[PDB]
RNA sequence: AAACUUUCAGCAACGGAUCUCUUGGCUCUCGCAUCGAUGAAGAACGCAGCGAAAUGCGAUACGUAAUGUGAAUUG
RNA sequence: GCGAAACCACAGCCUGGGGGGCCAGGCAAAAUCAGC
RNA sequence: UUGAGAAGCUCAGACGAGUAGGCAGGCGUGGAGGUUUGUGACGAAGCCUUGGGCGUGAGCCUGGGUCGAACAGCCUCUAGUGCAGAUCUUGGUGGAAGUAGC
RNA sequence: UUUCAAUGGCCCGUCUAACACGGACCAAGGAGUCUAGCAUCUAUGCGAGUGUUUGGGUGAUGAAAACCCAUCCGCGAAGGUGGGAACGCCCUUGUGGCGUGCACCAUCGAAAGAGCAUAGCUGUUGGGACCCGAAAGAUGGUGAACCAUCUAGUAGCUGGUUCCUGCCGAAGUUUCCGGAUAGCAGAAACUCAGAUCAGUUUUAUGAGUAUGUAAAAUGAGAGUU
RNA sequence: AGCUAAAUAUUGGCGAGAGACCGAUAGCGAACAAGUAGAGUGAUCGAAAGAUGAAAAGAACUUUGAAAAGAGAGUUAAAUAGUACGUGAAAUUGCUGAAAGGGAAGCAUUGGAAAUCAGUCUUACCUGGGUGAGAUCAGUAGUCUCUCGAGACUAUGCA
């Protein structure tokens, strides 16, 4: 229920992702770093702060 | 071969588990379980419920508590009438094999439940299926 | 499969919860495959493709024909096995029970009271659309409908010269059981699609190929989710010879076996993280007087020039050697 | 790290200076008769992977901050934790009012907007 | 040096690409069966208030009668 | 006064050496017209 | 010490022409579904530029002028999808020249 | 950016050293596409099975969509001995011993189904078949040769065939009979860490300084289809 | 010797609904006057050509000129929309400005001279005391939504 929601939203399509050219950014309002990383995405990471 | 040819994201998970288990342990089991998940569908042939019951239970019938392990599909043989108390662990089970093991027998496992039962792969058998189609 | 919430709170038309619950249908434990749906939905979306072709009666000259004219017996439709179709709706309904595959799919359900959201049976007799906007605001689903209303834009290009002028989003999907006004009540709210529980479509459960469609379930159609898909070991009653698929991984979460007590007891001693950079420069032990002592623990006693002679060095030159020297 | 470029003159397709039909974007020549393909000395150079720039100081402006197209007021918000490695480049079709509100907020986040001065005459 | 030629830039010309449209085409689908010696299809000529690669019409001629709508036509 | 068209890689000095262009030389001033 | 997009991160060595050919990753164009609480009469697309920026490159982002209604990024699907050349097709315009010539 | 200085810089494509052939310039058009069949590889679904779409049922919200499916039908349908993957017990820690030995290969006996469907890639044939060009003939007419139509007549061939970067990268001679086999370059599977090799040099045996044969040096992981 | 519906075919005829089609060299030859203009004695062949503006408000009036037009003017938000009319690319032509040019330019590399452009550099930062403000403070009183307390508040003090 976590790697399920990262191999769906982290690699196929997530509505918050922004294809940058050296990075990718997450448009979520509960992101702590602004980037769409594994240890950063608020959807896959299911205990967050 | 370094990454599976498939896009089954329930099989990127297994490779993410057995390529961890390949490098943090000293077993060549995990360096053989991983060395098969990359192989294509024609390279992992099926193996029947009768050839499994014949492989373990022969000569002295040493079938005490070892889990047969095939990285393929455990199909059925219906010419086998009675099924012994077996225990298998494969990716796919056909719906007539999974109901012919449990009806009188033991456990049907994915390689997940194998890695929490024999993490270093002791007390197992690592069988294959016949690659031979005799012309194809 | 592994473990999920057993009972779902079934809501009311006013927004308050109700004491009665229902078991989680066995479909919601089916595989979530962002890959199989992309392969079926790709093939099911090309089945209502009306053909096209130039008239049948040199492609470099102007006024000339076009190179290899398009022809109406192009393969416009595509076959897909019924067990891969039946796999996709199984997987795309399970995605509709995950609260996080709905946000990433672009839904503003960040206020919805529960997932899967099951409103009561009385919602099947709602008659006027002001009794549907009523419902979608008590349970805070109307923020999705506003996402559809706020966001129609004129179609980019020549879709609009071709009878499609307005693109917009996809609001909730209301799955009913008996059509007693529920279709006609909701069918003039933007975004809202209404489908019977039996004839569920993939082009509405995963629009665009992206799973996680916001589904609002009706209690009378939530019950029929165990007779349409059945279970993993029990036949679906509304389908001959259907059994729900199972998984290649028994626990749906692979980074939480690695950290278990079954694995981390046996593993060998770990190495470090990203390693330190050793030997960044090639120091020279002839021209550096510190690396020389690191390599050779003899530089503290050499005495390269020992006086092994004195003034008293004797000549050692034989007569017969000097005779053969100065011969000729 | 000080930014550096392995080349500053772009590559310019062969004989795209003489003829006006031939455009200046680079196209590798396809004939073995060519002087250029065999790489005769004196002829122009070619795009190769040798001129690839540093994998850390890539995509960076000469200042050191990489670019980022902010096309509305909630696209500069993501740059809150990245104000010392990104410059908020505003997109071109953004109106001359929605532009003047990105500037007044990016300035609070300390983010460099590269072309904040467009359409905005100050008084 | 001026002129002339070449090059750059600005302006004026030429020219009609690009972009945007679209009462047109093309394709698929659905319903229907209806020309003529009671003079058909087609042709010629005419007819408009002012009409000129067009339309409608037949000397009752850019049409009458009958019904319906209801106060226009237009340069 | 009216007014084309063929044609048009870019072109236009000579000597020698491997041709208009290469190498080494002779040299080299605009702008044009009539014989040739 | 946080550097878990494990499709990420990190350390170290060797190597670098390339024809027929083989393999891989990407760039761009017209339409389709999904997405950006997307951009737009305070000026969208286009176009021009002795302006700036990025990428090895195909290309992209942008300032100024012009202009006047639509348009784009991301993930997929789709093809009538990329031009220097074919004594190439159509259109436009040159030198020969105010020469030949009436 | 314009220009100056120094140094370099034979015009592009097609051909087969130069050539020839194409090129006045600019714009827009413009060339391996669709379909059927076969085969390989990969992906997925099910699995001794597999395939809904000829049809039927259903579908009030594009009802040509989605969904369900009867009766046929198509394709398919258990021997020892040596190795050898792996895994136990070891005690010479290991080494080695010891037991069970999958696939595949030898050996002697006479063999426990792997397929079906869909999609993608490349290839191959068949259609207009990458574009363009190459006298023809027929049928029916017009006028005393011409006009449409089949025709999108005909290449062994002539020209052209449209984005970037990276990696590997030949032969250009045979051997038989334009087809082969081998070779060179490649992809997977599966062998062995050994004396398995080596456009190589030694020593020894012979052979009439050269000749070939075997087990030393030197390097390098080799081999199978 | 004979008849007969329905299931079936339908690039035509009278209508209809559509489309992952083309978007003025495309899609029918024909979006416009189109089998029209035009070519051939004839059978037959057979094109080019769409867009001012929201509204024509389509430029009154004065003047030069035989005319065509031109200039002052004037309408428009726009004449940088004037029927040679939406945007207006390239070739190509003329003028103006700056350069260069001794029987070849063209381009590449390194720099001079002229012109010109950008860079956040504008300012910001950080550190004590005093004065005032209050709130997440009160040895404080109340409301609501959630779950004892977590937020939103309304008072009152601002210790």
């Amino acid at each position: 229920q976590d790697e399920v929601i990262w191999q769906v939203v982290g690699h196929e399509f997530c509505s918050y992702r922004i294809k940058g050219e050296a990075q990718n950014f997450c448009r979520n309002e509960y992101n702590v770093t602004g980037l769409c990383n594994r240890q950063s995405c608020p959807l896959a990471n299911s205990r967050y702060a | 071969r370094s990454k599976p040819a498939s896009e089954n994201v329930y099989l990127k998970l297994l490779v993410k588990l057995y390529r961890f288990l390949a490098r943090r342990t000293d077993s060549r089991f995990n360096k053989a379980i991983l060395k098969r998940l990359f192989q294509s569908k024609t390279n992992r042939p099926p193996i029947s419920i009768s050839k499994i019951a014949a492989l373990t239970s022969r000569k002295s019938a040493s079938s005490q508590n070892k889990t047969t392990v095939v990285v393929g599909t455990v199909t059925d043989d219906e010419r086998m009438l009675t099924v012994p108390k077996l225990s298998i662990a494969a990716l796919r089970f056909t719906k007539s094999a999974r109901a012919r093991i449990l009806k009188a027998g033991g456990e049907v496992l994915t390689l997940d439940q194998l890695a929490l039962r024999a993490p270093t792969g002791s007390n197992t058998v690592l069988v294959r299926g016949k690659k031979h189609a005799r012309e194809a | 499969m592994a473990a999920a919430r057993p009972t779902v709170s079934i809501y009311n038309k006013d927004g308050s919860v109700s004491s009665e619950t229902l078991a989680l249908p066995f479909v919601f434990k089916a595989p979530i495959r962002p890959d199989l749906v992309r392969s079926v939905h790709t093939a099911v979306a090309k089945n209502k493709r009306q053909p096209y072709a130039v008239s049948e009666k040199g492609n470099m000259c102007r006024s000339g024909r076009m190179f290899a004219p398009t022809k109406t017996w192009r393969k416009w439709h595509v076959k897909v096995n019924q067990n891969e179709k039946r796999y996709a709706i199984a997987s795309a309904v399970a995605a509709s029970g995950v609260p996080s595959l709905l946000l990433a799919r672009g839904h503003r359900i960040e206020e919805i009271p529960e997932v899967p959201l099951v409103v009561d049976d009385a919602v099947q007799s709602f008659q006027k659309t002001k009794e549907a906007v009523a419902l979608l605001k008590e349970i805070k689903a109307y923020r999705d409908v506003i996402k559809v209303a706020n966001s129609r834009k004129l179609r980019a290009g020549k879709g609009k010269l071709r009878n499609r002028r307005h693109v917009q989003r996809r609001g909730p999907l209301v799955v009913f059981n008996e059509d007693t006004g529920i279709v006609k009540a909701f069918r003039n709210i933007p975004g809202v699609e209404i489908v019977n529980v039996r004839r569920l479509n993939l082009l509405q459960l995963a629009p665009g190929g992206h799973l996680g469609r916001f589904v609002i379930w009706t209690k009378s159609a939530f019950g029929l989710l165990d007779s349409v898909f059945g279970s993993t070991t029990e036949v679906a009653q509304l389908k001959k010879n259907y059994f729900l698929p199972e998984n290649i991984i028994s626990n749906a979460d692979v980074t939480r076996l690695i950290n278990s007590d079954e694995i981390q007891s046996i593993v060998k001693a770990a190495g470090p993280s990203r390693v330190k950079r050793a030997h960044v420069q090639k120091k020279n032990p002839l021209k550096n007087k510190a690396v020389l002592s690191r390599l050779n623990p003899y530089a503290k006693a050499y005495k390269a020039n020992v006086k092994i002679n004195s003034e008293k060095t004797p000549k050692a030159a034989g007569e017969k050697f000097l005779s053969v020297l100065h011969e000729n | 790290v000080n930014i550096i470029k392995k080349r500053t003159k772009p590559f310019k397709r062969h004989q795209s200076d003489r003829f006006k039909r031939v455009g200046e974007s680079w196209r590798k020549p396809r004939g073995i008769d060519s002087c250029v393909r065999r790489r005769f000395r004196g002829t122009i150079s070619m795009p190769k992977i040798g001129y690839g720039n540093n994998k850390k100081t890539r995509y960076c402006m000469p200042n050191g901050l990489k670019a980022f197209l902010v096309r509305n007021v909630s696209d500069v918000e993501l740059l809150l934790m990245h104000n010392k490695t990104y410059a908020a480049e505003i997109a071109g079709n953004v109106s001359a009012r929605k532009r003047v509100e990105i500037v007044e907020k990016a300035r609070a986040l300390g983010v460099k907007v590269t072309n904040a001065g467009a359409k905005v005459r100050s008084q």
